[PDB]
């Protein structure tokens, strides 16, 4: 597979980032979408059994 | 910062003195140098000249 002109060269140089010393700190923060719960709790029947 | 324009103005000659195409190379700034007007004196009997 040769590169075509939909092939996506990135360079992360060529966008802005932060240059931390020693001793530096930075924090990332995010929030999650609302999205459905893992069920942490079984089934004492068969669906098909009720 | 030259804004005064004191010291001959030696950039935009299309000489090979520009920052690096990419991101990812170093710059190494020219080293100033400049040309000024004088006098044309007959190097002795060659008939060369400075």
């Amino acid at each position: 597979k040769l590169a075509s002109e939909e092939s996506a060269f990135y360079v992360l140089e060529h966008s802005s980032f932060q240059l931390l010393g020693t001793g530096g700190t930075a924090t990332m923060s995010y929030k999650f979408p609302p999205v459905p719960p893992e069920n942490l709790e079984g089934c004492s029947q068969h669906f098909y059994e009720m | 910062v030259d804004h005064e324009y004191k010291y001959p103005y030696v950039l935009g000659q299309g000489q090979d003195t520009l920052a690096p195409e990419l991101p990812i190379w170093v710059y190494f700034p020219p080293q100033y140098a400049y040309l000024t007007v004088g006098d044309v004196n007959t190097q002795g009997i060659s008939g060369d000249s400075k």
